[PDB]
């Protein structure tokens, strides 16, 4: 229900935090208790022993699978592709942003969309996600109804694709989900338990699906490097402000994801 | 208001007539069959499609004359044919002048080995024979089409005579004769409406055909194929006839997850094209009588059956969808080999099969009937082309009858099927896994219905859609339910009153009233019942403010109907037209007259008073006359006696007496509320009358 | 009054029935559709050996 | 005979109520109420659009099927089915208010 | 399909005086419709086909239905014409 | 005595000689207006006043 305060009266940490990381950063590291001692640093900061955690993942095609979060504040590290922009943006929004949805099953069923916020996600070792339009007495356009291979591709093999089609008509699917899943996805809204911080060059980042809005907005961050140990020190020593620019989890409970606090 | 069904119910007896139309053009043929010897049962046409060149039928008593029926190809000169007729070989000299149709020679030897003559020569497009032995006469065609009638001959033995069909067959009952000339005369009629449209053994004993919903959601791919028809034609070969579409039938075997699904299905197209290579009328050219070809235009049918857990529970249908996929049917390509020179190629062929909805359908089996599933289907063309070679058509688009398995020992079809259906329970479990009194129900139900609830409910007027939704069953009768309803009503007896008042105030533009009216049809009791019982026509003729009685009988109908459910889906015409006449016989109507008030019963009580201290005032015919012929009428649905009763009992208000005698709705249910016994009384005693 | 055409709009509904069974029954008794050759025979290379 | 081109994908839901909600501007009023006394019907729908063709035609019956499934028919249908269990007497439980 | 036309307009023309005139206003009291229009016709034969829909199809080009589609298009065309200046008289 | 109510929530009721307003329940309203012959009301009593 709606609330009731006051704005002539003015007013005079514990939770988890979570570091991922990619693994060149920790070849390059040539240590075993860097964890110890970043951990000594937190504690310094006065934030409890344990209170941190750390995990670490190959490389961005395979951490796109189904990512976990499992602190009540995130922040992932993320490299620079040379030509990898467009899946370093798909994590961005998946990531980003809060997907309430449901599963498909492309085999049995025709689909669609039906709102600017609707989206189709493909996630899995590899994808080659091909769709075929529809007409009002189910009839292709430029595509025949019985062969894969004449369809129209997104996507070949990909590790995840956030694939955008017009709404309003519905389409045939081609993958085989003896390798992958699929998701009908809606964009319930912004999803604050993550910062993005890039390490490196030029921020690519576009976290919608239209070219009239490009928003920077205060979480998806840049910072340069030729040595991790300065970018740790910069995480850790600016970590007020990482944590002022983000804030809570918002919505209610997605599928029962694993969720860590000691 | 309450009312107004009725006329609704009595509107559209025009569009009824269509759908008995569409049910007369809806409305079959029995077979065909694998060939047997039997004896013609009594009173029965043997209809006969005819393909194989040469004879079809052998007929003996074994004693008296012996028939036969021989079809023969055009273009064939003075030639000695062979052929097995009536069990034996025998040479007979045919040629067939003909070279635009086919010729039918009837085949007679009046004895066994005596001499056998040619008679009834046809000249046949339609290719189609019929006979009949029966009613102790001989009834063979004779006459080209559309002259084909039929010629009858005589010989003992009408009642035991083996018929020998080398060609398939149809059973049809004597009353349809008109369509089985229509049939012979006009062609074959589609293959769809059929009711042992696969070939198959002559096996006829099969089935032919509270709640609970349950629904069905489950996978199949269909497996199905084209059956095809080559029937070569005269000369040396030098000339094809047809090759046409039979329908086929097919079984299969696959996984459901680990439940293993055996299933049998059968195709049939429907509206196929006939081109043609017409060569010269030389005897020794390649000509085509006809190539089968199908056009987006036409139709194709599967018709699905298996057994299972699920599938078997289909009879009592509520809803059937279908979200099936569509699939390509590449062709193959016919070889010819002519006697002499390069063989031609029938090469290519391509379409596509794509959904357009479903319903259900009563296959056959080699032994039993199956509750099987139709799904109809339309057509798409594709790029590869159709192309006929070393001849004179390229840039075809279809589907032709060359190869259509092209090899594939099937086409698939994988998609989903989605089924509503009804199982009686007796209560909320026992689910089971496969498949006059009423008067006296509504009569007993009928002593619970509340007063005030019933007026309301008489206030909102009950129309055509807002009268059924209250009961939903099978989807295939309800297609015609408001449909049957009017079916009976337009041959209401009411309906019939209405025709007499409409004919007889026709006949009066060329009694009682200062004036010849229609309406003016101890003897005053007999005048006043004459008019009452007559006057029931105006409500039903919309001349009525407040409510009429006939109000109330569409409302207690209405929650009859809801009620109870004992009742059949396919019974409720009977119910409404019966409580549209029977119900409510002691009524009585009052119209007014600038403080001149009348009520007449149909009983024979008649009334006449005052406005304000409703005195007893003597009853003048001749006013009754002049004031009843047009200004509107008023349902009493409180008489005179009520009324006089209420006065003496409680104080009443100008407004109240004022509205009472024009018996708005409002002042009623406010008396009701009110608790007082006496309008409870006249609404019950009302009410409990409705009997049936 | 004008509002007619909503109340109406469910009036008359049954008769879309009719039409899906006339879309149905329509699609069952199809007539086979003929072609008739035109002004011109065609009689090219003979039979030749 | 020809390979047969395809049809034309009617305009989206969306847009269609854009451009809808656009035509509001020059909507005169006391035409409008002229109007809106004058009852309409069936053939005064649909004689007015390319005034007379068999082009569509039926095009009244495709509005009845869409039209049957929209809410307003539940919504009559579900008042109906609400009077006439109060007719039936209705076991005025706890819930009803 | 003209001539039965004419011969019924001679019919109609001398049974225009040997008609009543009070009954006459007293039938235009009561309703009619499809059905009590031509479905008490002494005419009993069977093809009694849809008397109303066969009527229907002449009727819906007769000009009185023209001109109602007329009537409703002006009443349209009022509705819309701001940003034109009234053009009508 | 005049009983207006919509669906934004607003109801008033009022004489129909001079419009001022004598207090409303919503009893006699509904006892009134399940029967009552209803006009809709175009000129609302905000409009109307």
């Amino acid at each position: 229900l709606p609330i009731t305060g006051s704005m002539d009266i003015a007013y005079a940490l514990t939770s988890t935090l979570c570091l991922y990381y990619p693994t060149e950063a920790a070849t390059e590291i040539n240590d075993n208790s860097w964890k110890d001692t970043l951990s000594q640093l937190f504690l310094t900061k006065g934030w409890p022993t344990g209170s941190v955690y750390f995990k670490e993942y190959t490389n961005i095609a395979s951490f796109s699978v189904d990512p976990q979060l499992y602190c009540d504040y995130n922040v992932v590290l993320m490299k620079y592709d040379a030509t990898l922009q467009l899946d370093m943006s798909e994590l961005a929004d998946l990531i980003l942003n809060e997907w309430l949805c449901n599963p498909m099953d492309i085999t049995l069923y025709y689909y669609q969309q039906t709102d600017e916020a609707n989206k189709w996600i493909s996630m899995g070792s590899s994808c080659t996600i091909k769709v075929c339009p529809l007409n009002t007495q189910t009839l292709g356009i430029g595509c025949l109804t019985t062969d894969a291979t004449t369809f129209e591709e997104v996507a070949t093999a990909e590790k995840l694709v956030i694939t955008d089609v017009v709404d309003g008509v519905n389409h045939k699917l081609d993958v085989t989900t003896a390798t992958c899943t699929i998701r009908n996805c809606k964009k319930l809204g912004p999803r604050e338990n993550v910062a993005v911080i890039q390490v490196g060059g030029s921020d690519i980042l576009d976290i919608t699906a239209d070219p009239t809005t490009a928003p920077q907005t205060e979480r998806m961050m840049r910072i340069n490097w030729k040595k991790w140990w300065q970018v740790f020190y910069t995480v850790v020593d600016y970590v007020d402000q990482i944590i002022q620019v983000m804030s809570k989890r918002s919505r209610s409970l997605n599928s029962a994801a694993f969720y860590y606090r000691v | 208001m309450a009312s107004l069904i009725y006329r609704q119910l009595l509107t559209n007896s025009y569009t009824v007539d269509l759908s008995d139309e569409i049910q007369e053009i809806g409305s079959l043929l029995d077979g065909p069959y694998q060939p047997t010897t039997f004896n013609p049962p009594v009173d029965y046409w043997m209809l006969l499609a005819p393909t194989t060149p040469g004879v079809i039928v052998e007929g003996t008593n074994n004693t008296d004359r012996w028939l036969a029926t021989i079809l023969i190809e055009p273009n064939v000169q003075s030639e000695n044919r062979t052929y097995t007729i009536f069990g034996i070989q025998e040479q007979l000299t045919v040629s067939n002048t003909s070279q635009d149709q086919w010729k039918f020679i009837d085949v007679v030897k009046t004895t066994a080995n005596g001499s056998i003559g040619q008679y009834g020569p046809l000249l046949s497009s339609p290719k189609l024979y019929a006979v009949m032995k029966h009613n102790e006469k001989l009834y063979t065609y004779e006459g080209q089409t559309p002259n084909a009638t039929t010629a009858h001959y005589s010989t003992t033995n009408y009642d035991s005579v083996n018929m020998t069909a080398f060609c398939d067959f149809y059973i049809i009952p004597r009353s349809e004769e008109s369509k089985c000339t229509e049939y012979i005369n006009n062609g074959l009629p589609p293959i769809q409406n059929t009711r042992n449209v696969v070939p198959l053994s002559l096996t006829a004993r099969d089935v032919i055909h509270l709640w609970k919903e349950m629904q069905y959601n489950r996978d199949i791919t269909i497996r199905f194929k084209f059956a095809n028809t080559i029937i070569k034609s005269g000369g040396l070969g030098y000339k094809w006839s047809e090759i046409s579409f039979k329908p086929a039938n097919y079984q299969y075997t696959y996984t459901r997850d680990g439940e293993e699904v055996t299933a049998h299905t059968t195709c049939s197209v429907n509206g196929m094209n006939d081109f043609s290579f017409n060569g010269g009328y030389l005897p020794t050219d390649f000509v085509v009588s006809k190539f089968e070809v199908i056009k987006e235009n036409s139709y194709v049918y599967i018709d699905y059956w298996d057994d299972s857990q699920a599938f078997r529970n289909v009879v009592y249908v509520r809803s059937l969808a279908a979200n099936l996929n569509s699939v390509m049917c590449t062709g193959g390509s016919y070889n010819f080999s002519l006697p002499v020179g390069q063989w031609p190629v029938l090469t290519g062929g391509a379409v596509s099969l794509h959904s357009a909805g479903v319903t259900l359908s009563t296959q056959f089996t080699d032994f039993v009937s199956l509750n099987s599933l139709r799904f109809r289907f339309r057509l798409a063309v594709e790029e590869p082309h159709f192309k006929l070679t070393r001849t004179r058509l390229d840039r075809l688009y279809g589907l032709p009858a060359a190869d259509p398995n092209n090899g594939k020992e099937y086409y698939e079809i994988a998609g989903r099927f989605s089924l509503i259906s009804l199982v009686p329970s007796n209560d909320d479990y026992q689910t089971p896994i496969a498949n006059g009194e009423l008067r006296e129900e509504f009569n007993a139900l009928s002593q619970e219905i509340a007063m005030s609830q019933l007026i309301d409910l008489a206030l909102l007027p009950l129309d055509m859609f807002s009268m059924f939704s209250g009961i939903k069953s099978t989807i295939d009768a309800a297609k015609s339910m408001a449909t049957n309803v009017m079916k009976k009503f337009k041959k209401s007896g009411l309906a019939n009153s209405v025709s007499t008042l409409t004919d007889s105030l026709s006949d009066a533009a060329s009694s009682i009233g200062s004036s010849a009216s229609a309406w003016t049809d101890s003897s005053v009791s007999t005048q006043t019942s004459t008019i009452s019982r007559r006057l029931r026509l105006k409500e039903m003729a919309t001349q009525t403010e407040g409510m009429n009685f006939d109000d109330i009988s569409a409302a207690v109908l209405k929650t009859k109907i809801d009620k109870s459910t004992q009742i059949s889906p396919n019974t409720i015409p009977d119910i409404v037209t019966e409580a549209s006449e029977k119900f409510i016989p002691n009524r009585a109507y009052r119209v007014i007259n600038n403080d001149d008030v009348f009520e007449a019963g149909i009983d024979g009580k008649f009334f006449a008073y005052k406005v304000d201290t409703f005195e007893e005032i003597p009853f003048d015919v001749q006013k009754f006359a002049d004031l009843v012929t047009d200004s509107p009428v008023i349902s009493a649905i409180i008489d005179f006696k009520t009324l006089k009763n209420l006065n003496d009992n409680y104080g009443i208000s100008r407004q109240q007496a004022f509205n009472l005698l024009r018996s708005d709705p409002r002042v009623l249910r406010e008396f009701i509320n009110q608790d007082n016994p006496i309008i409870r009384n006249r609404i019950e005693q009302l009410i409990m009358q409705c009997r049936l | 009054m004008a509002s007619l055409i909503y109340r109406q709009l469910l009036t008359n509904s049954y008769t879309v029935d009719l039409s899906d069974e006339i879309q149905e029954i329509g699609s069952t008794k199809s007539q086979n559709v003929t072609i008739n050759p035109g002004p011109f025979a065609q009689t090219g290379y003979a039979p030749v050996n | 005979n020809s390979v047969t081109v395809r049809q034309d994908l009617e305009r989206q839901l969306g847009e269609l109520r854009e451009e809808f909600n656009a035509l509001s501007q020059e909507i005169a009023m006391s035409q409008l109420i002229d109007l809106a006394l004058l009852p309409l019907d069936m053939f005064s729908m649909f004689s007015g659009i390319k005034s007379t063709i068999d082009a569509a035609k039926s095009m009244a019956t495709n509005v009845m099927k869409k039209f049957k499934k929209s809410g307003l028919a539940n919504s009559v249908s579900t008042l109906t089915d609400s009077l006439s269990d109060a007719a039936s007497s209705i076991s005025r439980g706890s819930s009803i208010r």
